[PDB]
């Protein structure tokens, strides 16, 4: 039961949450697991994030992403409040009232990424390429690794996802049609999907493939 | 509004 996970928290909120977590018996940590339950994100006070690793798996794993202020909140009433009433609503980028994280909660019968075999082929910044994957499993993809290994049937559509600034100034990834007849996206296909917890259409994150 | 080292997605 319980265990807690922080974003965006300097070593002092940290210690808030560390006091919070000692009292009710919340096992408190740094790195997000699969028995993590809470994503505890600082937030404004519209609750909203800014997208960091966690908050992105915390919606995936359709867990508790909550605002910081659950936290202070309780600590003030002495008293555990409701996880509900201190949901992040939104954040930075996607929308301030999107309600991702409670659509991936409600939505876990339904994965967005249901029936979608994704690759995340190439090089990426400040987020492992495993985590990435972590990331479209808990929603519900498949993942490949090789271009050249794609199922070849009609009840299953092929990914590709590239982080296009990850490599270089020079280019050289317009031609991964070239080793598939998959998609490319950009990255940004599905941090978007997975903070909105929609699937988003890849028309603005299609990358023109040479032939 | 994050202030950790946690790294943030916010554009690419």
């Amino acid at each position: 039961r319980m265990s807690m996970v922080v974003s965006g928290l300097t070593p002092e909120e940290f210690m808030l949450v560390y006091k919070f977590a000692r009292k009710h018996h919340i096992t408190l940590t740094n790195l997000i697991t699969e028995e993590t339950t809470h994503v505890v994100m600082k937030t404004d006070a519209e609750f909203v994030c800014e997208r960091t690793l966690k908050y992105f798996l915390g919606i995936a794993g359709g867990k508790w992403v909550v605002s910081y202020f659950w936290v202070t909140q309780s600590i003030k009433e002495r008293k555990m409040l409701n996880e509900h009433d201190f949901e992040v609503r939104g954040d930075v980028v996607n929308g301030r009232n999107h309600q991702g994280p409670k659509r991936a909660r409600e939505s876990q019968d339904r994965k967005i990424f249901r029936g979608l075999e994704i690759c995340c082929y190439g090089p990426f910044t400040n987020m492992p390429t495993d985590q990435l994957e972590w990331m479209v499993q808990l929603c519900g993809a498949s993942v490949v690794k090789e271009l050249s290994s794609f199922t070849l049937g009609t009840g299953v559509h092929p990914i590709v996802v590239v982080q296009p600034d990850a490599w270089t100034e020079d280019n050289g990834f317009h031609a991964i049609g070239q080793m598939c007849e998959a998609p490319v996206v950009t990255r940004e296909w599905v941090l978007d999907s997975v903070a909105l917890y929609q699937c988003q259409e890849l028309d603005t994150y299609l990358i023109p493939q040479i032939p | 509004i994050s202030r950790s080292t946690s790294p943030t997605f916010n554009k690419q």
